């Protein structure tokens, strides 16, 4: 199926992982219970600016596209707007490497965002054949947005998977790169009684002594993260593109999911805690578990084994019910399981992904 | 007799636009039809730069909306309002070069506890028949959401497929009954209307027009 | 293009419509009916403004009989170029020694896009981050023409040695709505005897608007000096629209046009106005301290929702030692129709040095007897406020706690994020009453009004203390915190 | 996976109050629904700064203060014989951002974490406007250059370079700011706690025996979990690129302190001066708190010590083998116990825990 489910349930010791404009934590009313929320923007920055992504996306083999390899399908995509001298011109500008020279490797589709960018570009440069000013005339006046588009054109995973940059030279409708991957508000599956932090600061040089007060907001809870992964959308930004290569990232997603956390406040009150539990499965159609815990779990043996045990009961009778289908598999650290197979059981992280990266084939 | 195709939206969190050009990124207490037709165009994949598959979609459907109060444990959840402080590191300082902002502030309003039913239907200038909406709804292309990329569904977006003759009796065949409804088409013993800023003019990005909801009012 | 004779005006009709131009004389002498039609609702008011301003300079009525004729019966074309002939030559975009509100002369090193024009787009930083590109790239003759007069009223541009006027700063507008533009346009006009009573002519006045005779630097100006004229047409700006260019779509209005615009130049130009110019758009506020009185035109302060404002919109107080005045529009249209309800819109800006915080365009309903009975819309607007003041007090105590018998506070700002909840919820009850009552005989309804802010002040207090209500030693003080919520609230019923 | 060193540690303490509210009541903190008796970690911060171990072992600590006034005093008292007193009054100002008036009382911005060696080396630097006279924003401009010159007078430091600092005014708001190091969370109790009260009285010698009301001290005993975590990198980095080995035997001396370290509140009262029961430390490539093994409060079978070191392994066990961890793991304890598994080493003593911390999880 075309958009993969990642369903991950971690609980986090007393901190302050978000806060809003007055130092307080983040909230939201769910099944008209306050919640503690962690922000989608938050985890999403912790996920985009982590080492683990850097490692795995920053660096993939994927990254870099040469336009050389592009020489072909960008003249009859664009030969409708533009005469093949123009295209041409502007790759050469662009690359900066004028000669074809064909690389006995002339891709089969383009990423979107790229036809519209140098499409942009072949605008400016016919305009610029027309008044008319010389190549490097033109060339001292597009330098920001020619480095601009070539430090874009060497991070194609990036952009496929988390967007532009807020800050890219992109111009057109097209530059306007989403996805791949959605990433929802994580909400406390319970109502939270949260603590006020009294804190002071001592004067070394008056120690008798007039104290300086302060407060801060803290709570621990039982979070849920939602994350989606469009297969069909990372295909077309890396076009490309094998579905394969996008469960590789995908395997990512879900590792980042289970492990990443936000650094807000993470150096006085430490919740590096991992994920006590994450399920994936595909679908023709993304759906978030968050009406598991609609009713705001009550804490029995703690907050977290209701909160398995609300997510499994869900899944268990709501499941079939919605377009779920297959297929399905979780990795927890405690039992029980869902009553319903078609749910493979994995005993580690890696098998969760490995499975992922397989299709979801056993 | 009427062909309706009968949706649901129920996140945890939604969010329909307003008339904004600052930070401050307000809502409304139900879907929009810019918001509609840019859910529908995200199931069809319907890319943002092609006018004609976006002016063919505004012109070929119309929308009736439900708004569905949340009843558990035989108690009411009436809707709330959000106010997201929300930051952005390096953002935009100009459309054109790589110059940026140490930080800038907004402030996203959402809604929570919403859920609504919603039913289209085609207009007599139809350029696509039911079918296809449907098939797209069903498998969606790019992802669906209600109308952040945060805002997650609960519950599918398909609900059923009727004849009827008004949008209203084509919305009371399903379960949350009594809810007030805006609808593109009158019915009858029936007065107010809701004026709002929401129907996109699409030969000019990105600006809105101003309409008119007909007002149904249950119990 | 002239603006009284040419087509400028963007409309489309009533019940269904495709956009067109217009030419005022159209307009004016047409039954069918029209309706603006813009992107933006900024600019659709600033554009009746600027139409009722022309129509008021142009047509004064008589006497109420006439306003009334001319309202539900349209003028004959020679009768409408009979009264525009003697200003034609006062409205032109582009002319050779007096262009409409622009001024010949201007220096400036550089030019300034459109953007800076329209209000919002460009305005503070998130504003390139969260907007559209290329809404000020070019842009029609008409909308350039609504852009200036919108920025020399409603906007707070340019900041710097730029100067807002007459009324200020973000002034906010209250027109009376009719069926139709025209008879809008028509409504908010002032009959010859009330225009002649608000502005004394008496005088030293000069009447001739900022472009025919230009002001003077640093000048001293008397607002009592101001015509009627000069006053309504006032631009501080000192600015000039660049040469126009050719045939193409304008970027706000979709539109296609003969001439576009693409960029003005502007330049400093500082002076003092000394006194209060009675502009007949607004209304304003009359201070005493204490000693000394202090009047200034209403302007959007908070995020507070718009039926807070009603009072101040269409209840006049003269109880000084700290009354209010309402606009003259009004308080014209209040005498000339009693029997009839009002349909009020109002807007303006919320403002940070020239940048645009917050935008607000509200249609508000009264019926019947509003003219009357005034004091029961008073009465609505200071119970929801009282409520409201009433919440916040009692979570303040939360927070902050009670000093004397050592209770110790929260330390938690609750208040702020619960008086949204409070006005949000408040939305949905007071403008919705306040629309369909019987201001005759109404009280009780203003009873079970009464009953729901309480019920709402109990839920939303119990509400936004429950995270933290666990610990005894806040417990002991929402103790306190509760009992003075009652205490207001019980000071609340009648 | 040897980037960040965590330091797990699960100490007992007999009735005491280590930490105190605005109400002089015990800090507490709900954890898995249940109240714990809680710590701040400001508090184990202060703890380890003020303490003889960190004199001895890594030096002197910083002194924090607003007391500018004061602050000139001690600086003439302890730098006049290398430096003038104008130059030193010009460093001050230049750092703080206020002027040096010579009067009784003035005060900065905010509690400012100061040390006498980089203020030395700011008097060495500020003394080169002594030679051709360069504004002082210039001079700023050139310090900007090297931070890590300034980094490597924060050996005198090292809690700055652990606990990280802000300023806001003068010049250190531009050379000043420090991130890293050391994530430390607050010591939490693995069991639910209902804290008991003290309730004492006060025998007056010229009116007593007699009636009188009584006061209240709120008090309890428990199982503390204290965690840690250092970014070596980081804190080689916050040193001026001092070596691995350096940070290391910084972060052996964190673990002592975190080991044997008791906040002195009430302590000359209730005396809770006890040591560490377990210990366990272990390299990885992402920080990791085991908080979770208590987020189900442990129930006292014998004792909520025992349980509490059950309860941490086993999580350990779940985590490390679900995740797919490869430490570099040791682990010391007093108590005799059936811990696991392979390779986590168990550590007789302290000293060798701290020896296989100075040798990289290898030894
Ligand atoms: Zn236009």
């Amino acid at each position: 199926s075309n958009f993969i489910n990642i369903h991950v349930l971690i609980s986090h010791s007393p901190s302050c992982l978000n806060r809003d404009d007055m130092n307080m934590q983040k909230d939201a009313i769910f099944g008209g219970k306050r919640r503690v929320r962690i922000s989608s923007q938050s985890l999403k920055r912790a996920m985009r600016k982590s080492g683990y992504y850097a490692q795995n996306i920053g660096e993939s083999s994927l990254r870099t596209i040469h336009l050389a390899q592009l020489r072909d399908v960008l003249r009859q995509k664009l030969g409708e707007r533009f005469d093949q001298k123009i295209i041409d011109k502007t790759l050469a500008l662009l690359s900066g490497k004028s000669v074809d020279e064909a690389e006995k490797i002339s891709a089969d589709a383009v990423t979107p965002w790229v036809v519209g960018e140098i499409a942009w570009f072949c605008e400016q440069v016919a305009k610029a054949e027309a008044d008319n000013l010389d190549d490097k005339k033109l060339l001292k006046v597009l330098k920001e947005d020619i480095a601009a588009i070539r430090v874009n054109l060497q991070q194609g995973v990036d952009i496929a998977l988390s967007g532009r940059m807020a800050t890219s030279g992109m111009m057109t409708e097209l530059g306007k790169v989403d996805g791949a991957m959605s990433i929802a508000h994580a909400i406390t599956t319970h109502q939270v009684d949260s603590d006020i932090d009294w804190f002071t600061a001592v004067d070394d040089l008056q120690e008798q002594g007039s104290a300086h007060l302060g407060t801060q907001e803290f709570s621990s809870g039982v979070f849920y993260r939602y994350a989606n992964i469009n297969l069909a959308q990372l295909q077309e930004n890396l076009g490309g593109a094998s579905r394969e290569q996008a469960l590789e990232i995908a395997t990512h997603v879900v590792h980042m999911l289970a492990t990443e956390v936000p650094g807000a406040k993470q150096r006085t009150y430490a919740a590096f805690n991992p994920a006590d539990m994450v399920m994936v499965n595909f679908s023709d159609m993304p759906l978030s578990m968050a009406n598991a815990f609609e009713k705001a779990v009550k804490a029995k043996d703690g907050f977290l084994q209701p909160s398995i045990q609300a997510f499994n009961q869900y899944w268990d009778r709501v499941a079939n019910g919605y377009g779920l289908n297959g297929a399905a598999a979780q990795f927890s650290l405690s039992d029980v399981d869902p009553i319903t197979a078609q749910v493979k059981q994995m005993p580690t992280l890696e098998q969760l992904k490995s499975w992922v990266r397989n299709n979801g084939e056993a | 007799m009427r062909s309706y195709l009968i949706l649901r939206l129920a996140g945890p969190m939604q969010a329909w636009g307003q008339p904004t050009f600052e930070g401050t990124r307000p809502t409304g207490r139900f879907p929009t039809r810019s918001g509609l037709l840019g859910l529908l165009g995200a199931c069809l994949g319907i890319q943002r730069d092609d006018t004609s598959s976006l002016q063919a979609l505004s012109e070929s459907v119309q929308f009736a909306v439900r708004c569905d109060e949340l009843i558990l444990d035989d108690r009411r959840v009436s809707v709330t309002g959000l106010r997201d402080y929300h930051t952005v590191l390096g953002a935009r300082e100009d459309y054109r070069g790589l110059k940026s902002h140490e930080t800038i502030q907004t402030w996203r309003e959402y809604l929570c506890d919403a859920s609504f039913t919603v039913a289209l239907w085609l207009t007599p200038h139809a350029t696509m028949v039911i079918s296809e909406l449907e098939k797209a709804v069903l498998k969606p292309r790019y992802t669906p959401y209600l109308g952040r990329r945060s805002c997650p569904l609960t519950h599918p977006l398909f609900l059923g497929t009727c004849q009827a003759s008004d949008p209203q009796k084509a919305l009371l065949n399903y379960e949350p009954v009594g809810g007030d409804i805006y609808s593109e088409e009158s019915v009858t013993g029936h007065h107010l209307k809701f004026t709002a800023r929401d129907e996109p003019m699409i030969t000019l990005p990105r600006q809105f027009a101003s309409r008119e909801w007909y007002v149904i009012k249950g119990g | 293009m002239n603006l009284l004779i040419d087509n400028w005006i963007p409309v489309r009709p009533r019940n269904g419509g495709k956009v067109q131009i217009i030419n005022l004389q159209s307009l004016y002498c047409s039954r069918d009916q029209w309706r603006l039609s813009l992107p933006r609702d900024d600019m659709e008011l600033a554009a009746l403004a600027l139409l009722v301003c022309i129509g008021q300079i142009i047509a004064p009525a008589k006497d109420d009989v006439e306003f009334r004729h001319r309202i539900m019966n349209p003028l004959t074309e020679d009768e409408f170029q009979q009264l525009i002939a003697p200003w034609i030559d006062m409205f032109y975009l582009n002319h050779a020694e007096h262009p409409f509100m622009q001024t010949k002369g201007v220096k400036a090193n550089d030019v300034t896009p459109m953007e800076k024009l329209l209000a919002g787009v460009s305005g503070a930083t998130n504003c390139a981050f969260v907007n559209q590109p290329g809404q000020g790239e070019a842009l029609c003759g008409g909308c350039t023409a609504i852009a200036l007069f919108n920025q020399a009223n409603q906007a707070p541009g340019f900041g710097g040695g730029f100067k807002s006027g007459l009324r200020g700063g973000t002034p906010v507008t209250t027109f009376v709505r009719g069926i139709d533009l025209r008879s809008t346009v028509l409504l908010n006009v002032l009959t010859l005897p009330r225009l002649q009573k608000q502005f004394p002519n008496e005088s030293h006045t000069e009447n001739q608007p900022t472009w025919i005779k230009p002001i003077k630097s640093n000048e001293s100006i008397p607002a009592s000096s101001i015509g009627f004229v000069r006053g309504l047409f006032w631009q501080p700006a000192h600015i000039e629209l660049c040469d126009p260019i050719g045939i193409g779509k304008c970027s706000c209005c979709g539109q296609e046009s003969n001439l576009r615009y693409t960029g003005f130049l502007k330049e400093k130009f500082t002076f003092t106005v000394n006194g209060l110019w009675p502009h007949p758009h607004s209304p304003c506020l009359v201070t005493v301290k204490k000693g000394e009185v202090e009047e200034k035109f209403l302007a959007f302060t908070t995020s507070a929702p718009s039926w807070t404002q009603i009072s101040r919109v269409v209840v006049d107080k003269i109880i000084q030692n700290n009354g209010n005045r309402v606009a003259a529009v009004v308080n014209q249209f209040r005498n000339i129709a009693p029997q009839s309800p009002l349909e009020l819109i109002m807007g303006g800006y919320r403002n940070n040095q020239a940048s645009i915080l917050e935008r607000r365009h509200d249609v508000l309903m009264f019926n019947q007897g509003w003219q009357q009975y005034g004091n029961v819309i008073n009465e609505i607007v200071t119970v929801g406020l009282g409520y409201k003041t009433a919440l916040r007090k009692a979570l303040y105590t939360f927070a902050e706690g009670f000093k004397n018998k050592d209770f110790k506070g929260a330390g938690v700002s609750v208040h702020e994020t619960a008086e949204r909840h409070f006005y949000r919820q408040s939305e949905l009850l007071i403008p919705d009453v306040l629309a369909n009552v019987n201001f005759s005989q109404a009280d009780e309804v203003i009873a079970d009004l009464r009953d729901k802010l309480h019920q709402l002040c109990e839920m939303l207090f119990n509400q936004s203390v429950a995270p933290y209500a666990h610990h005894p030693k806040l417990i002991s003080t929402l103790a306190l915190a509760r009992a003075t919520l009652y205490k207001h609230l019980r000071e609340l019923k009648p």
